[PDB]
């Protein structure tokens, strides 16, 4: 009971917001499955964006914001082209283990 | 009659953590309270049941010297009748306490660059402590309705937390060593007096 | 400042066991948990396991139980050990910090990554 899937294709022109949805194999994601968003720099650098489905990491700009806006977990961002070219992965806490999605490639403009 | 071993208590190299505070009994020696009071390093010297100047003449049965390192802001909770994390879960002083509380800043010993994280305190407890209780157990807490059953899940916190002592933290967050002297002034054969 | 370091030349020969180390500054191992994830070249990352704040582990289900994670609170170090390696395991491995006491219930900070390649 481990399969988690993402679209893996995205493009937002500067200033325009997009939503990427990560969905589980247990139906709509529960609050118990805490949602995580991580950011991939093109030089193999990682950082954590969102945890607990609502909490921003310390030191991440307030421009980043997410929640369970749809029944499946999703994340949104206002368009800042220079620093938002990144790959993003969703993680869900099953009680037994953490599962990571394939990840979505963001290609702004 | 030999001098009392205050030097060991107040000049010990490494102090104990809050939750496992060490108790040193003192008995059968000539106490010298003048020395300690006259020194200026002690930031907070508070005697509750007695007056600090009287101490040179009183004769007690025996006295306990406790020691631990706590954060600067939490020093107040070491007193009869207050609450907080330290009072409720770590070190409770009984009401009608009779003794002296001594504290001083130690930022030049217990804080090192990169932080010192070896001083631990108990954070989650089922119930408050009885006076002078010393619960050293590390039973897995349970803040969730589900039974934890010894597995540290997301609501099965370990009940100890380590202070973060940066070399440049604020005065509120710097580590203050604390020594509590408790005089149980019964009329059993007096063992500790002042010259 | 909170910081994660992990180091090792890495390269392995088949059927032996090599271990990687994670060294931490700016946070105490009693206040946080450490999770390890594994990244084969060009694929999606999979989560290996976590060492909780005061000992006690979880592991990826189908992942071999013949591996263990361990730590030293005194020196602020964490070690991942696998006892037998297979050529699909060639990957970059990352240390990660999980802050489940307070606000941010996920992997708060991440390491710099170490290449581990067999043959
Ligand atoms: C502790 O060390 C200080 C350092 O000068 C010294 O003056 C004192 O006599 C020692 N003993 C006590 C009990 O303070």
């Amino acid at each position: 009971q481990a399969v988690v899937t993402q679209e893996s294709a995205l493009t937002t022109s500067p200033g325009e917001t997009v939503t990427l949805t990560c969905r589980s194999s247990t139906g709509a994601v529960t609050t118990s499955n805490y949602a995580n968003w991580v950011q991939e720099k093109p030089d193999h650098l990682f950082t954590g964006l969102i945890g607990g489905t609502n909490n921003r990491a310390p030191g991440v700009p307030a421009r980043f914001s997410g929640s369970l806006i749809g029944d499946k977990a999703a994340l949104t961002i206002t368009g800042a082209q220079t620093e938002d070219e990144a790959i993003y992965f969703c993680a869900l806490w099953y009680n037994n283990h953490w599962v990571f999605g394939g990840g979505t490639k963001l290609t702004v403009l | 009659t030999n001098l009392c071993p205050f030097g060991e208590v107040f000049n010990a190299t490494r102090f104990a953590s809050v939750y496992a505070w060490n108790r040193k009994r003192i008995s059968n020696c000539v106490a010298d309270y003048s020395v300690l009071y006259n020194s200026a390093s002690f930031s907070t010297f508070k005697c509750y049941g007695v007056s600090p100047t009287k101490l040179n003449d009183l004769c007690f049965t025996n006295v306990y010297a406790d020691s631990f390192v706590i954060r600067g802001d939490e020093v107040r909770q070491i007193a009869p009748g207050q609450t907080g994390k330290i009072a409720d879960y770590n070190y409770k002083l009984p009401d009608d306490f009779t003794g002296c509380v001594i504290a001083w800043n130690s930022n030049n010993l217990d804080s090192k660059v990169g932080g010192n994280y070896n001083y631990l305190y108990r954070l989650f407890r089922k119930s408050n402590l009885k006076p002078f209780e010393r619960d050293i157990s590390t039973e897995i807490y349970q803040a969730g309705s589900t039974p934890c059953n010894g597995v540290e899940g997301f609501n099965c916190y370990f009940p100890l937390q380590s202070y973060g002592f940066q070399p440049t933290n604020g005065v509120g967050y710097q580590p203050y060593r604390v020594v509590v002297l408790s005089f149980e002034l019964l009329h059993a054969p007096a063992t500790v007096c002042g010259p | 400042q909170v910081q994660l370091k992990q180091s090792g030349p890495g390269l392995v020969a088949p059927s032996q066991s090599l271990s990687i180390t994670c060294t931490v500054s700016g946070f105490s191992l009693i206040n946080y948990a450490i999770s390890w994830v594994r990244q084969p070249p060009g694929k999606g990352l999979e989560w290996l396991g976590v060492i909780w704040t005061g000992g006690g582990t979880n592991y990826n289900s189908a992942l071999k139980s013949r591996l263990s994670i361990s730590k030293d609170n005194s020196k602020s170090q964490v070690f991942l050990k696998m006892n037998s390696l297979q050529t699909d395991d060639t990957a970059r491995y990352y240390c990660a910090r999980k802050d489940y006491y307070g606000r941010y219930y996920g992997m708060d900070y991440w390491g710099q990554g170490t290449s581990v390649t067999v043959s």
